């Protein structure tokens, strides 16, 4: 159906149908070390996010469900407006300003499950 | 039982290429990354560290990347080919003093003008340790005239000592210690960890150290080894000593064009009288400073032990004076004013100037310093010295120097490069 | 808290409980090619250690309960000693020579436990 | 035994016990571009089948049962066959043709079962 | 009962950038990786795999690495433009055999020194073949004067043909074919797979090649197409024809400075007499090696036919001569001697010798190889041949070459890279 970035209009629960789309497009010396430049980072911002990943518990996953509760203060809409009229463009903005305490919650849950699973064994 | 941990605070020591950052530089310009206006440092509880000063490999590659970045800066500048000629010189006598009677010498020259059927006669002034006497008992060449190429620095680019931190790639980390009177060996309590080390300014010098860091409580003496006569001892002050240096010369400068789009920067005629360029060490200060060395040296030469200082034995220009290039014009300075003493107003060095220049102590390329119009003046901070022990009751120090690597590692001492190894296993109760 | 590194004066017990702090730290031609070998090669080392977790079945994991048993002639010391006086550049040296023996274990158990889980699906 | 490639004239079913020797081996400026272009491409190719791998649901194993039908048409031989008369190197010259389409019925059912995985939670 | 596997034992053919490893020189400097000591080989059991040494990229990249390296290591040095002046020679008479008649010139000119103003008279000995009469019957030019320019190799670098070896990036693997009796393509059994390659000896020469690797059991012949008379045969032995070169001229060098730190290297006057450089074969090895090669070409020709040897055709001195650099002087050898027979002590070869070389087959940057002092004495070994036929009962065998790509083909025949494909899919019984 749609290609790259085909989605960037759709509401947000119409998108997150394409996730693979998108993951699968972020893969005279002196034009050579300008494009190595630019291969370069383009794997080390592929690392970051998938580092990031990982160390929330979700490596190897599109989607992935956690266990840190939503602070209504982060966005006080119901799931109708969110997955059926925002678009993810419109939502980032939204809640730009809460993204590093979401993830620093992110980090600390998995910190203290990971703990847990290893005492049950 | 065995249990997988990623993440783990281990490390060993390393060898990797560091990187330069910084806050018309010969050295860092804009090939070099913009710093961290908050850097960081983390104190690490519990850690002793083994340094090794001596074997520290960020000293080669400051020596290294410093050399590499000179070149690079005059490659593209003018050739000055054309003035390997023979020069007809005489003496230059007006309102000399007799300190200077003999310095400059005033040439005349065929040089080569834009077209390449048309010649030029020029004049311009040349120091006597410029050139060389030939044969017309008024002949002279330049003295790298017989050796190499000499090229032109491009006047637009300064030789200001603008700092440079040097920083670690990631999986790499950089210690620090921190530990007040580390003698450059051994292990080391108080510990930390940095993104990069602090400015250090590619301050070139022979002899006396300038403008670097001092010693937090007392002057310390370190070397490779303090009983062999062959190693340096450098000396670090914990206090400085300032030294004025001038040339008292209101020089004018003059441009040739030797060339389509080309010219050389000519020394022309002096304003006001003609003096001999010199530095002031304020005496009573150098004796503070002298006392506190002395102290320091009788911890491993003998409190009963007669130390004496003396001037520099015989060598080059540039082993025997106190070198250094300030307000962009090369000074070698005569010390033996200050390194005259059995243990331990102003005391005046006189100094010689040179117009070309070899570096380091390569030869085969050679530059040219373009002459700075009007009069210099120079403030520095003496911060330590080189010396160099004579050697059954007595031990002289002399003056030493030469070796570029011994100014950085008076700075790098501190710094140990370490790599980083997140794996690791431990026996655990627990089984998948 | 601590920082970067700032546990490695720590008993290992304490220590591991940072180890998302060290984890993310580990990420004129003539510089730029200087600057390009560096970088390469911290992406180089990266992978070399996610691609040994991943064939010890850790993948994702910061902390990894493996089914190899423990030689008591690797270290003959109770939990008591390692995790409460031992930090872990202490361990490191002390059980260096029994590194790749112990890689080797849990390369294998993971090979037959790939495979027995095959055979029961 | 067999190092590095040592099993490619081996049958499928006594290969495939191999997988981690062959994984292990997937890891003057001129000269310098020159290596760096071959050193980012290793590690480009190195990731983009690990990532293919992800969005199968496959991550960080070697050995990867999924949920999709093998269609006759594809190749219509006894598990007998396959894994214990042919090669590895044989097998993909048989269904070289039907690649693309095998992995998009992957993709497709992953996508579906890490839907149906979150609707559960 | 789709399962995926990742770390399959399956590769394609392919073509990637290989890398330079080795255990001064032209060639593998510093910009090398060290090899590994204990480098491995891992035979594949069951494997056939085919090969075809005419489609081979691993020449072509052999070829463009060392072109590229031979220029880095000529750009920095002397340029020679102040030699092409007028020349005035006379013939070199001094205890001359016939052999040398007219072969040397003594040549006198104006040459500049390290001052602009000052030009001195020199002379120094060229060969014939380095000059060009011109107009005034003493005037000479050097041949390359309305060509190109001519720059003077550092006679510090060594021209030794060091041995490289090639080495795969991770995701690729190289493929070795050690079936005996391999003629270059089609499929073969018993391949391995190695790390690298063995060294190969870089070694540069027309029509013989010298220092390569020998057939393990029989002469063998090559060919792209064997009916095909546009292309080359290439002979690999199974023993090595030794064979002696020299230049018994007991010659001088002196250094002639032709500006501020630039000097030509000139031949002076030769010491002794003045004798022919040249190649001994034994005969009686040559005529059983010989003997070898046509008993193989009978296998493509015919057991009746006649397979006569002849000399070379007409073309340059590059093309009809046997090309060589030995003891750093650049020989061309009259091989008729050889290749003079129908079917099938020591035969000597007469040479003449160059100062001034254009590699390969570039017009434009020629370069000037400095003499070398004393008496040159070189052993090596003929380990093939470069053989064209001339083409109804007979056929004529000629030897050929000039294009370098032939004498790398030679050495990596055997080589194949081939890329690493490590998914793949297959039904198995299992669901997830
Ligand atoms: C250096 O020598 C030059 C001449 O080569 C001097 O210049 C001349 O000075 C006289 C003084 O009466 C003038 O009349 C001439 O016209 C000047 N010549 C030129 C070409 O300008 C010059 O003054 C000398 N400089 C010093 C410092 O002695
Ligand atoms: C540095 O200055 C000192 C004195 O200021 C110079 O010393 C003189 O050197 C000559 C050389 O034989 C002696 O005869 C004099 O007696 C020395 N004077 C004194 C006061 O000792 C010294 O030569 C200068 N050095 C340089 C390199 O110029
Ligand atoms: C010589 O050393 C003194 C002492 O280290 C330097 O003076 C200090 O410079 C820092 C820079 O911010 C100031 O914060 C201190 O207060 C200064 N101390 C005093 C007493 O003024 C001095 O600048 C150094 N001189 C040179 C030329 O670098
Ligand atoms: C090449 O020619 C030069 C002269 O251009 C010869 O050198 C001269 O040899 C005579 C012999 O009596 C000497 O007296 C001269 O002094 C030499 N001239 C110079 C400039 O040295 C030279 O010997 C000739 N070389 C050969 C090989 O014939
Ligand atoms: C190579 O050597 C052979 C003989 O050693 C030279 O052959 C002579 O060539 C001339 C050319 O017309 C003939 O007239 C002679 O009869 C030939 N001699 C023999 C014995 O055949 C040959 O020219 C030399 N080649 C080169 C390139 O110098
Ligand atoms: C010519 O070929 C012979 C035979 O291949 C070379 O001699 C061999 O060199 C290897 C090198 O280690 C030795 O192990 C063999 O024992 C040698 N064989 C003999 C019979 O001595 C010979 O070195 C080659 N010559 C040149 C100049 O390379
Ligand atoms: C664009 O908005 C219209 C409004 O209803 C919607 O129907 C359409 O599907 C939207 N585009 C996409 C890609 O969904
Ligand atoms: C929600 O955020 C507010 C601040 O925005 C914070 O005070 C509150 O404790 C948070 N609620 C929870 C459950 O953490
Ligand atoms: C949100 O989507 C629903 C879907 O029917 C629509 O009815 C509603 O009006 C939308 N709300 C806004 C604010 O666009
Ligand atoms: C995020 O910060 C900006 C800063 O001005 C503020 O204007 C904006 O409203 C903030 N966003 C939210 C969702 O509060
Ligand atoms: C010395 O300086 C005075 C100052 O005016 C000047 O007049 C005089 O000519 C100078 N001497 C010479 C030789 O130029
Ligand atoms: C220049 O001054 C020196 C001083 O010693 C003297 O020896 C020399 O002869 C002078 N030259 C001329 C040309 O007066
Ligand atoms: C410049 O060239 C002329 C040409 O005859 C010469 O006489 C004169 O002395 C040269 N000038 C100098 C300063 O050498
Ligand atoms: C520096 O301190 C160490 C500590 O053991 C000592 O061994 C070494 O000799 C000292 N260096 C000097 C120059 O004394
Ligand atoms: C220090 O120098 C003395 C001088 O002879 C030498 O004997 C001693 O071995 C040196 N120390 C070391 C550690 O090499
Ligand atoms: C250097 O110049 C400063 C300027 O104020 C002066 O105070 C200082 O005493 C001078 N130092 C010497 C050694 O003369
Ligand atoms: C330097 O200190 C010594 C200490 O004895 C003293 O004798 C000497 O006069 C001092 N020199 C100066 C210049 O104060
Ligand atoms: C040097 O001073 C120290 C200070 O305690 C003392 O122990 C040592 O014996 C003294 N040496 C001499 C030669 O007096
Ligand atoms: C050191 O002082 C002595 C005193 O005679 C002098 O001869 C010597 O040349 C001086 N050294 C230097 C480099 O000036
Ligand atoms: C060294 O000290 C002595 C003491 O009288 C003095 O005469 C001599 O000139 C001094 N040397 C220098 C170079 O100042
Ligand atoms: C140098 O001479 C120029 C001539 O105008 C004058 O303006 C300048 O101030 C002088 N410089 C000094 C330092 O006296
Ligand atoms: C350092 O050792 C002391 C000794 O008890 C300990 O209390 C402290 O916590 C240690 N440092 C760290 C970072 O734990
Ligand atoms: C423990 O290691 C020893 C050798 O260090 C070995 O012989 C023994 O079998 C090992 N034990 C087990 C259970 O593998
Ligand atoms: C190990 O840690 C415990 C904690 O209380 C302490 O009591 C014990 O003495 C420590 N042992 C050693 C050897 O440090
Ligand atoms: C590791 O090997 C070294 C080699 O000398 C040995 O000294 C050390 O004791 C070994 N470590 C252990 C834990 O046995
Ligand atoms: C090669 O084929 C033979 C035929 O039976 C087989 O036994 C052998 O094991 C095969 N090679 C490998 C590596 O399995
Ligand atoms: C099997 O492949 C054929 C085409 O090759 C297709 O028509 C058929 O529907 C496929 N079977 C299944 C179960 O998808
Ligand atoms: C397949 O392998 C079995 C193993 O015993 C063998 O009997 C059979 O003949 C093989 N078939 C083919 C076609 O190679
Ligand atoms: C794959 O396509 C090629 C194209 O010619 C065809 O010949 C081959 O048989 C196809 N493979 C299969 C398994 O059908
Ligand atoms: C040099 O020798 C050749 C030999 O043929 C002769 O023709 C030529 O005329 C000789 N030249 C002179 C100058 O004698
Ligand atoms: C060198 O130049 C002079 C200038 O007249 C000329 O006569 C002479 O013949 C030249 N020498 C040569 C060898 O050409
Ligand atoms: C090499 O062997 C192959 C095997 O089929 C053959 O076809 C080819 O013609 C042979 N080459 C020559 C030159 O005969
Ligand atoms: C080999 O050369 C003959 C010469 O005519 C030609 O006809 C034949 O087609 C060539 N072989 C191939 C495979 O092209
Ligand atoms: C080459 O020199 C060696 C040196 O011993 C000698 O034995 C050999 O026979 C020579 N070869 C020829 C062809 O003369
Ligand atoms: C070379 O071999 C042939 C074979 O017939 C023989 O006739 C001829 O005389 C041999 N030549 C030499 C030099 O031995
Ligand atoms: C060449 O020798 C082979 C060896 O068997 C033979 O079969 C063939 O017929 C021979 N050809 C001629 C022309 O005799
Ligand atoms: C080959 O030999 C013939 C014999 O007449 C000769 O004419 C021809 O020039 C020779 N070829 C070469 C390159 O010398
Ligand atoms: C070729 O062989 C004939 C046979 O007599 C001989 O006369 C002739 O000189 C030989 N040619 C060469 C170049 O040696
Ligand atoms: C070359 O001549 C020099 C002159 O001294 C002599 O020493 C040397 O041995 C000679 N070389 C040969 C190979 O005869």
């Amino acid at each position: 159906f749609l290609g790259f970035l085909g989605a960037a209009g759709s509401t947000m629960g119409a998108a997150s149908m394409t996730l693979t789309v998108q993951a699968r497009n972020l893969l005279l010396t002196v034009w050579g070390i300008k494009q190595l430049q630019a291969r370069v980072l383009a794997v080390e911002r592929y690392l970051r996010d998938q580092q990031l990943l990982g160390i929330w518990g979700c490596s190897g996953k599109l989607i992935c469900c956690t266990n840190v509760p939503w602070n209504s203060s982060w966005s006080n809409r119901n799931l109708s407006e969110i997955w059926d009229n925002m678009t993810w463009l419109q939502w980032d903005k939204e809640i730009s300003n809460y993204t590093q305490i979401i993830y620093g919650l992110l980090e600390e849950s998995q910190n203290q499950q990971e703990k847990n699973e290893q005492d049950l064994l | 039982w065995v249990t997988v941990y990623y993440g783990v605070p281990v490390w060993k020591d390393a060898e990797t290429t560091l990187f330069c950052a910084s806050d018309h530089n010969v050295w860092a310009t804009h090939a070099c990354v913009p710093t961290d206006p908050n850097p960081q440092e983390i104190h690490l509880e519990n850690v002793t560290e083994e340094f090794n000063m001596w074997k520290n490999n960020m000293v080669e590659q400051m020596h290294t990347d410093i050399i590499s970045l000179w070149d690079q800066s005059l490659k593209p500048c003018v050739k000055l080919t054309p003035l390997c000629v023979t020069l007809q010189c005489t003496n230059v006598t007006n309102n000399i003093t007799d300190d200077m009677r003999g310095e400059l010498k005033n040439c005349s020259f065929n040089m080569t003008t834009e077209l390449r059927d048309k010649k030029q006669k020029v004049y311009s002034l040349f120091y006597r340790l410029d050139v060389v006497q030939i044969n017309s008992n008024k002949e002279y060449r330049l003295i790298n005239c017989n050796t190499s190429a000499i090229t032109q620095a491009c006047p637009k680019v300064s030789f200001e000592p603008i700092p440079i931190h040097y920083c670690a790639p990631a999986g790499f980390a950089i210690l620090k210690c921190k530990d007040k009177k580390f003698n450059g060996t051994g292990p080391c309590p108080s510990v930390s960890t940095v993104q990069c080390t602090h400015g250090i300014k590619p301050v070139v010098s022979t002899q006396l150290l300038l403008n670097g860091s001092l010693a937090e409580e007392e002057v310390m003496i370190r070397s490779e080894n303090i009983t062999n006569n062959a190693k340096n001892i450098l000396v670090q002050f914990n206090t400085p000593v300032q030294i004025n240096c001038t040339r008292p010369n209101n020089n004018t400068r003059k441009s040739i064009r030797i060339g389509p789009g080309q010219a050389f920067y000519a020394t022309g005629d002096i304003i006001g009288d003609i003096r001999q360029a010199h530095c002031n060490v304020s005496k009573a200060t150098w004796n503070e400073t002298l006392g506190k060395v002395v102290k320091q040296l009788r911890k491993h030469f003998g409190n009963n032990t007669i130390i004496r200082f003396a001037n520099s034995s015989g060598g080059d220009l540039e082993v025997t004076t106190h070198s250094f290039n300030c307000g962009g014009e090369f000074f070698y300075c005569n010390t033996s004013g200050l390194f005259n003493s059995t243990w331990i107003d102003s005391i005046t060095l006189p100094c010689r100037i040179k117009q070309i220049i070899n570096m380091w102590q390569r030869i085969g390329q050679a530059m040219y310093a373009p002459p700075i119009q009007g009069v210099i003046r120079c403030v520095s901070n003496i911060t330590g010295l080189i010396l160099t022990r004579d050697g059954s009751t007595t031990e002289t120090f002399r003056p030493g120097g030469g070796d570029m690597r011994d100014n950085w590692r008076s700075e790098l001492y501190k710094y140990k490069v370490v790599k980083i190894e997140p794996l690791g296993v431990a026996p655990t109760r627990c089984k998948r």
